């Protein structure tokens, strides 16, 4: 159907006009991307130094480096060889190249999740009523192999199988993992890769209208000083007769 | 008794050289206790969300 | 060639002004303010606003026409 | 001592409610009407998408706050 | 002595343009607008050169550099979205000077109307094909539609298109030359602003009463000084607030995904001050009859100076085309919704009656209503 669903709003933690993100569920949210989003979806501008100050330290982003293997070379005989991960080495490729993505994942594509709450719409209300609206298809309508039904994706016909259940994982920090706070925290955690700089523009923002609301009469007051030297101006024609 | 404006004017605003040094000093401070108080401003609306808040829970 | 002092020809004309640290920045700024803005917006509303108006009228008579066009007939599968 | 997902029970709340009931109603008046028909094209996907707009709407509006 | 403002040869210009020019007395805030725009052009050139030093125009590295530019470049991301939102910015200040333009009847400066124009189309080119330079799916796929509508043109169309390609498509030779190309047009831009403001003063500004202020000006120093300070300081306000609050309200989200010649988006908008004339580009089932209605959409504004027929210059005491100019302002923001929207019931025969109605309200109903407002005043 040509039909589309659009998204509710949700009352994120972030949804506020200064109200910056919630870095414990953008850590669980890397950790839910870590251990399933990432088997089929790329990363390719995100690197483990970008996770360092927001979501672990110095030494837990250089543990979660050197957990992976990383493609390096040219050596000395000139031949290609693993090694282990660094904090300036990017997240690692599910596929070599999107041909192997179309031949693993039933001729569809894993788009790469590093702008997909910025290049759709809805962000990251989407991604949500994505994630947790896998739902039984209506009668009249019938549906094969490789697909299920999805009211909110475009079609109704998503090649995605539904990734998140209850207890997909376990957190660090012993937060129970629904389906709901799983879908959540890498929704944020999705809305922090599409915009790294989020925090930084909000108190940015905040600086700005507190020089504004400073600057603004300061600036009107030296203007009407400047103009009611005119404003005040009285005029008379004095004609001879 | 004169006024807080008229020593102001008699002290600092009537040389323009003064009058750019006392812009320059109240520019530093300025600048200083905004950076102080638009900050704690900030992270007195997002309390407990900051990695500044949730650090010392991690670090060892 | 146009600077002050050729501009225009003026007789008889006499100007009083001030010095602005002799007057107020704000002389009775809100208590004239509001009906001169009153008297400016009385007298130009009536030109401006009914384009818009209608505009909106036509935006959301445009939405909810595409949104019922979208919308099933249900006149459709009555015969079988 | 299952997981109880918050989503759930929020979400037969919201079904409680006079819209999504209206809207369910609706739908079972298609399926009734489209699963006892042998050859049709007809798919209502429009109030099923109704039904979730509205359910999904309510459930959004209070979901959040039973999430950690 | 010597008053060095008023003999040293090149403070002598910067005298007579900025400090003693005589200035109408009443001039609006309107008047602002004009120097909001050289002051975005200087902004936006300055965003651009902060841009440049980290873009690559290659085909295979454009997105990467654009988002190497917003994650790893200090304070990347704030030159990128203050450039983008600066675009908007102009066209927003572009479209009010324009329209202050036609209210108060500065198009009888002729030759200041016509660099005008011209600055309008070459501003317009700027805008496109820096659109164009990011190298997103909504970018590429928008060079190609404007192109593709540019080949309706007989007999000379599909070699100016492919010359303008240098290639069969949207390629990496297109990117390149649209990267150089954008470059280089706005400091033509500033030539042709400083052709504008000579123009100008060759006989003085205009007053919205539109009488001869001769009698009543005052230098421009410090009144317009510290007036367009203020309005320089406003519009960074709303600047900032579109920035550092809203810096994807008026983008589409489709330019963040690569450019994808195999995939098409399902609908495809140019950027919103663009979308009017697509409207009118779509108004007529012809592809050289809606090439010819974008065109003479921007240049009627040219051909306006011919259409005053009207005894008074302004239109503050001629309440019948006041109305007329308040419908097409409305017109034009029902071109600019309808340019946005996909082509379905209604939406073309609502773009086709705006169309038909812009064009007969600045070709016909205005003279018309000029001759009867001054038969009103028993002057015809
Ligand atoms: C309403 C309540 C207050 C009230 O009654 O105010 C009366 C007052 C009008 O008093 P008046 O005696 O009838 O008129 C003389 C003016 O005050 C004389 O002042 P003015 O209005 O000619 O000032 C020049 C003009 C200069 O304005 C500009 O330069 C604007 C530039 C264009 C807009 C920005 C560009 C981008 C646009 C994107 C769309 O400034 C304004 O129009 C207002 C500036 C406000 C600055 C911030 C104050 C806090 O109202 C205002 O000034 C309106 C704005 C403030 C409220
Ligand atoms: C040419 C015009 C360029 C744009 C002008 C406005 C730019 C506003 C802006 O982005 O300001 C950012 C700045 C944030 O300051 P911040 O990075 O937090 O550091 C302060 C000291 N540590 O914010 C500030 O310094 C305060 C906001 C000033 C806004 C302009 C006022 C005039
Ligand atoms: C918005 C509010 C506009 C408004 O207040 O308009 C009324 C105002 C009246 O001003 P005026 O007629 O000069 O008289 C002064 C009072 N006696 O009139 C004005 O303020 C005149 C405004 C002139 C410029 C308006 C521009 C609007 C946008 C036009 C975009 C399209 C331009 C054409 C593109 C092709
Ligand atoms: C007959 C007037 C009666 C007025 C009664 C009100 C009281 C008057 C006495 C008390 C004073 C109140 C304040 C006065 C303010 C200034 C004076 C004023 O408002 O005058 C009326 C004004 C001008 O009158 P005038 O121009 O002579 O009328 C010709 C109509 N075409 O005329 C108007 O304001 C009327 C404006 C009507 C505009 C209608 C536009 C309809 C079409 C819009 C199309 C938009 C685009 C649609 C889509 C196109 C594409 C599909
Ligand atoms: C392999 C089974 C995958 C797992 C694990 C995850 N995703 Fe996925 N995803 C996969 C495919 C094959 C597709 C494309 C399907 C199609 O029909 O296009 C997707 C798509 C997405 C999208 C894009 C939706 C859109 O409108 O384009 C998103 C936002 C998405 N997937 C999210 C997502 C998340 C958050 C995951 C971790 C829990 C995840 N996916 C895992 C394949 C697979
Ligand atoms: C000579 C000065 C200029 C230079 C060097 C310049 C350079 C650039 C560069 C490198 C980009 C690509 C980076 C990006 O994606 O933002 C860009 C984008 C852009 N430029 Fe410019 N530019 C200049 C002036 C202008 C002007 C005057 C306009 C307005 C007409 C403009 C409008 C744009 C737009 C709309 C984009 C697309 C922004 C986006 O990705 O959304 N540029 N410019
Ligand atoms: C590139 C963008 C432009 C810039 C930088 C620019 C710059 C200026 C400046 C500085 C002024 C003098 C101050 C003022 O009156 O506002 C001015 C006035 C003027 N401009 Fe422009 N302009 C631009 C676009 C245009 C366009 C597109 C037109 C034609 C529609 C135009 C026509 C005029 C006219 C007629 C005036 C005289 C104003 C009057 O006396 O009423 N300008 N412009």
């Amino acid at each position: 159907s040509d039909l589309e669903l659009h998204p509710p709003s949700y009352p994120w933690s972030h949804r506020g006009l200064l109200s910056s993100l919630d870095h414990t569920s953008i850590r669980r949210g890397f950790q839910v991307y870590k251990q399933v989003c990432s088997s089929c979806h790329s990363m390719d501008y995100v690197a483990y130094r970008h996770l360092v100050g927001v979501c672990y330290t110095e030494e837990e982003a250089k543990a979660l480096a050197e957990e992976v293997e990383v493609q390096d070379g040219p050596n000395d005989d000139g031949e290609m060889f693993m090694r282990p991960g660094k904090l300036s080495d990017y997240f690692p490729k599910p596929y070599p190249n999107p041909e192997a993505a179309r031949a693993a994942n039933n001729g569809a594509l894993p788009p790469d999740l590093s702008y997909i709450v910025r290049a759709r719409h809805g962000g990251e209300d989407y991604v949500f009523s994505l994630l947790t609206g896998y739902c039984e298809p209506p009668t009249g309508v019938s549906l094969r192999e490789g697909l299920y039904f999805n009211p909110y994706f475009p079609g109704q016909a998503i090649g995605m199988a539904p990734p998140i259940y209850t207890e997909v994982l376990e957190y660090d920090d012993g937060t129970p993992a629904t389906m709901s706070q799983v879908a959540k925290d890498v929704a944020t955690f999705l809305r922090w890769a599409s915009e790294p700089e989020h925090d930084h523009r909000k108190r940015m923002g905040l600086k700005m209208l507190l020089m504004m609301g400073l600057l603004l009469p300061l600036t009107y007051a030296m203007k009407r000083h400047k103009w009611s030297v005119l404003k005040s101006r009285k005029l008379a024609y004095r004609p001879p007769k | 008794s004169p006024t807080i404006p008229s020593r102001l004017y008699s002290l600092l605003f009537r040389r323009t050289s003064t009058f750019a040094l006392t812009i320059a000093v109240g520019a530093l401070f300025f600048e200083r206790a905004f950076d102080q108080g638009a900050d704690a401003i900030y992270e007195h609306i997002n309390e407990g969300k900051l990695w500044k808040h949730i650090k010392h829970k991690y670090e060892n | 060639g146009r600077e002050f002092g050729n501009l225009a020809r003026i007789r008889h004309v006499i100007s009083y002004s001030l010095s602005p640290f002799e007057q107020r920045a704000f002389p009775s700024y809100f208590s004239k303010g509001i009906p001169n803005v009153l008297r400016r917006t009385r007298e130009r509303i009536l030109r401006v606003a009914p384009p818009f108006v209608v505009v909106y009228l036509i935006y959301t008579w445009g939405n909810q026409e595409f949104e019922q066009s979208k919308r099933k007939n249900p006149a459709m599968y009555e015969n079988d | 001592e299952e997981l109880v997902d918050p989503l759930t029970t929020v979400r037969e709340h919201c079904e409680q409610l006079e819209k999504c009931v209206k809207a369910r109603e609706r739908l079972e008046l298609c399926d009734n009407r489209v699963s006892s028909r042998s050859q049709t094209e007809e798919d209502c996907t429009e109030e099923l998408f109704d039904f979730l707009h509205a359910r999904d709407h309510c459930v959004a509006h209070k979901l959040f706050k039973n999430l950690k | 002595m010597t008053n060095m403002r008023k003999t040293h040869p090149l403070f002598k210009i910067i005298n007579h343009s900025f400090i003693d020019l005589p200035a109408p007395s009443n001039i609006s805030s309107w008047w602002n607008f004009g120097s909001l725009l050289g002051v975005c052009l200087m902004v936006q050139i300055i965003t651009g050169l902060f841009l440049a030093m980290h873009y690559t125009s290659d085909t295979m590295t454009a997105f990467s550099s654009v988002t190497h530019i917003c994650r790893d470049v200090n304070y990347g991301w704030l030159i990128r979205y203050m450039h983008a939102n600066g675009a908007s910015m102009f066209f927003i200040c572009l479209f009010l000077h324009v329209g202050r333009g036609l209210y108060y009847g500065s198009y009888t400066f002729m030759e200041t109307w016509n660099i005008g124009v011209l600055l309008l189309f070459a501003v317009m080119a700027t805008a496109f094909m820096g659109y164009v330079l990011p190298w997103g799916q909504m970018s590429f796929w928008g060079a190609t539609v404007i192109t593709n509508l540019l080949s309706a043109i007989p007999y000379i169309g599909t070699t100016l298109v492919e010359w303008i390609w240098g290639g069969f498509s949207v390629d990496k030779a297109t990117l390149t030359r649209f990267f150089a190309f954008h470059f280089i047009l706005p400091f033509i831009i500033a030539a042709l602003a400083i052709v504008h403001l000579l123009f100008l003063h060759e006989t003085g500004s205009n007053n919205p009463t539109g009488l001869n202020s001769d009698a009543d000006k005052i230098p421009f120093h410090p009144y317009y000084t510290i007036k367009d300070i203020l309005g320089i300081l406003i519009m960074f306000l709303i600047l900032m607030t579109l920035v550092l609050f809203f810096p994807d309200m008026l983008g589409d989200p489709d330019n963040y995904m690569p450019a994808n010649p195999l995939n098409t988006p399902p609908h495809i908008k140019p950027e919103w001050y663009f979308l009017f004339a697509y409207a009118i580009l779509r108004s007529i089932p012809n592809k050289l009859g809606g090439v010819l209605a974008l065109i003479l959409s921007i240049l009627i504004l040219a051909l306006m100076p011919f259409l005053h027929t009207s005894k008074q210059r302004s239109l503050m005491f001629r309440p019948i085309t006041q109305i007329l100019y308040w419908i097409l302002v409305a017109n034009l923001l029902i071109l600019t919704w309808i340019g946005g929207q996909p082509v379905e019931h209604p939406f073309i025969i609502i773009g086709q009656l705006a169309s038909i109605s812009y064009f007969s309200i600045i070709l016909i109903l205005m003279p018309i209503s000029g001759i009867i407002e001054d038969k009103m005043l028993k002057l015809y």
